[PDB]
RNA sequence: UUAAAGUUGCUGCAGUUAAAAAGCUCGUAGUUGGAUCUUGGGAGCGGCCGUCCCCUGCUCGGCGCCGGCCCGAAGCGUUUACUUUGAAAAAA
RNA sequence: GAGUACACCGGAAUGAUUUGGGCGUGCCCCC
């Protein structure tokens, strides 16, 4: 079940079996490509890219139309971002749960929410740094949150 | 976490054969399944079985007509040498009549017979009678 | 010309005559607007299960998505020159030996046997797509592949199963059939 | 019960089961086509969206975000595309 | 059982469950051997002739007897194939 | 002091009520980790299968032939466990 | 050619004449 909560859940995408462009999509895969790049010049984050994308242009996904997947694609580019999305997330949240810690000291759940998602943030890291994608310096601190938006 | 795809399919196997089923879909699929199957067809315990395929990970469906009383694994899988074969064997197996053990070997995944008449050992699997 | 061989080996007749006919037509019919780079391979012959023969003919990787779009009406043409012949086009791909410890870049898993088998089997079909494979495993070890193909577009090939069979096992050694469901579509 | 076919299930076994249960995972989901009286160019659509649209040609808004499929706005025709 | 020459040893031959392929043993009293009489196809008369059945006590407990038999009936070719 | 002791349980013991599951969670060591990369044919010993060769390449020579070819080798080969083998392994 | 389901044409068919449209390929309007 969930990593933290002691709860079980199964409810995720289920891809299809046919791995084949439909016929009906006319898009190539230069404008995919090119809706891409602007999406991303506009300020978002292939997490939405790929919602936008099968939601208004009606492609199922990248991984059909091209062969390289979205953060492949900005990988390519070269303006991907410097810190990967979902480790960016948690150290928004951590920092969100802090502030508003630093207020109200009587908060417990506030407090044990904060030490389960920093447990999350080392774990995510600790990956990161095995991956090769980050500094061996580079670590988590709790005062460093200005820096980290 | 599922930790051995092979002890979850006996024991599906082996709870289905038991309540009187006639066939069974194990959800994971490997290569060693699929050897340690063909041992009981060749052997002539189990029938037809049908390996269906997808994108993620294969599902078997195996004719189960009346003839295992059980089939099992052992964990972790021990490395076992040919004079120490009969030591498992007086002791894993309800008679010497019938019964056979699998193991891996790099000449093939064999049951202890084979093994023996090929003069080599491996790493024990499992057992089936 | 058109064919293109890897070493300096000079081509049989059939493919030669192959060659020049697809010249002739596509010089003929409005093809050569999207048809003069687009070259073959090689061309084989060989004898299928019944009284027929069937056409194979081999196809460079990256210049496949171009011919994509032709041989819709490519194979009618070809058919409308050999009445009791079938042709196929299917890509030709390279495979690699399995880097045993005794025998240097990575292999990739395009290279691998697996991928090429496959492959090979969904460009055999290509107006009816893929819809299952299930492997039955005989009683004495050996294989027998079943292939569930797309239920639309199914009145114009629905009769070539015997020369895809024969076909894929030639070129792999595996008994492969061919069925159609109705479940989905 | 003991003597099924797992191997060749009924469609409507098959469709009474959850989709990640089925003999082979297959979605249960579709796109659509939807169009509307008022502009006269269609759009290609997912049926859950969970995101708002606006056609192109700024018509007026189309679908709307909830938990399962998407509200489509009153008066608009769509049709399941498929291959 | 075999020997030496090729005689067999045991003293009797149990039966055996045409369901399950399962023996039945001595005291099992909830076996059953049913016996099903065919009918000719020229007019429909009995002739003198049977088929024998027998279903050991542990499917009939779990309640799936009569599946079984039906099963077996449409196998050997009494049972309608479209039933 | 050993077997009986399946009452020390690795094979091979127990934990609701007889002895026994930390109040609960996170967590560094330690332990355990999903699927998928290799395949078939050719010839043959024979009555489907008992049995056979093939799937690491690149300066010096003798089973030899009539400048053309193999043969052996002073010189290498991703690393480990596993498995079979040989040597080295005092006597009583 | 941007509005509709419409007006000009070209490939193409048998010296001459040519068959209602929409892009959501199968259903949506016109009679």
């Amino acid at each position: 079940g969930r990593m933290h909560a002691p709860g079980k859940g199964l409810s995720q995408s289920a891809l299809p079996y046919r791995r084949s462009v439909p016929t009906w999509l006319k898009l190539t895969s230069d404008d995919v490509k090119e809706q891409i790049y602007k999406l991303a010049k506009k300020g978002l984050t292939p997490s939405q890219i790929g919602v936008i994308l099968r939601d208004s242009h009606g492609v199922a996904q990248v991984r059909f139309v091209t062969g390289n997947k979205i953060l492949r694609i900005l990988k390519s580019k070269g303006l991907a971002p410097d810190l990967p999305e979902d480790l960016y997330h948690l150290i928004k949240k951590a920092v969100a749960v802090r502030k508003h810690l630093e207020r109200n000291r009587k908060d417990k759940d506030a407090k044990f929410r904060l030490i389960l998602i920093e447990s999350r943030i080392h774990r995510l890291a600790r990956y990161y740094k095995t991956k090769r994608v980050l500094p061996p310096n580079w670590k988590y601190e709790s005062s460093t949150a200005s820096a980290l938006v | 976490v599922r930790m051995n795809v092979l002890a979850d399919a006996l024991k599906s196997i082996n709870n289905a054969e038991k309540r009187g089923k006639r066939q069974v879909l194990i959800r994971p699929c490997s290569k060693v399944i699929v050897r340690f199957l063909t041992v009981m067809m060749k052997h002539g315990y189990i029938g037809e079985f049908e390996i269906i395929d997808d994108h993620r990970a294969g599902k078997i469906v195996v004719n189960l007509t009346g003839r295992l009383n059980k089939c099992g694994v052992i964990s972790p899988r021990f490395d076992v040498q040919l004079k120490d074969l009969e030591k498992w064997q007086n002791n894993l197996l309800p008679s010497r009549q019938f019964g056979f053990i699998v193991l891996t070997t790099s000449a093939g995944i064999m049951d202890h017979e084979e093994a023996r008449r090929k003069h080599t050992g491996g790493k024990i699997l499992g057992f089936f009678f | 010309a058109k064919i293109v061989k890897p070493n300096g080996e000079k081509p049989d007749e059939f493919e030669s005559g192959i060659s020049q006919a697809l010249l002739e037509l596509e010089m003929n019919s409005d093809l050569k607007a999207q048809l003069r780079e687009l070259n073959i391979t090689a061309a084989k012959e060989i004898e299928v299960g019944g009284g027929r023969k069937a056409i194979i003919i081999f196809v460079p990787v990256p210049q496949l998505k171009s011919f994509q779009k032709i041989q819709v009406r490519l194979v009618r043409e070809l058919e409308k020159k050999f009445s009791g012949k079938h042709v196929v086009f299917i890509a030709q791909r390279r495979i690699l030996p399995k880097p045993t410890r005794k025998s240097k870049q990575k292999r990739p898993r395009s290279r691998t046997l697996t991928a090429v088998h496959d492959a090979i089997l969904e460009d055999l079909v290509f107006p009816s797509e893929i819809v299952g494979k299930r492997i039955r495993v005989k009683l004495d070890g050996s294989r027998l592949i079943k292939v569930h193909l797309d239920k639309a577009q199914q009145n114009n090939v629905e009769h070539k199963v015997e020369t895809f069979s024969g076909v894929y096992k030639k070129l792999t050694g595996k008994d492969v059939n061919f069925e159609f469901p109705e479940f989905q579509l | 019960p003991l003597a099924k076919d797992l191997l060749h299930p009924s469609p409507e076994e098959e469709k009474r089961k959850h989709k990640k249960k089925r003999l082979v995972q297959s979605p249960n989901s579709y796109f659509m086509d939807v169009k509307c009286p008022g502009c006269y160019k269609i759009t290609t659509v997912f049926s859950h969206a969970q995101t708002v649209v606006l056609c192109v040609g700024c018509s007026t808004v189309l679908c709307q975000p909830t938990g399962g499929k998407a509200r489509l706005t009153e008066g608009c025709s769509f049709r399941r595309k498929q291959h | 059982m075999q020997n030496d020459a090729g005689e067999f040893v045991d003293l009797y031959v149990p039966r055996k469950c045409s369901a399950s392929n399962r023996i039945i043993g001595a005291k099992d009293h909830a076996s059953i051997q049913m016996n099903v009489a065919e009918v000719d196809k020229v007019t429909g008369r009995f002739n003198g002739q049977f088929k024998t059945y027998a279903i050991c006590g542990a499917i009939r407990r779990m309640g799936e007897s009569d599946d079984s038999i039906l099963r077996l009936a449409k196998a050997d070719g009494i049972v309608s194939k479209n039933f």
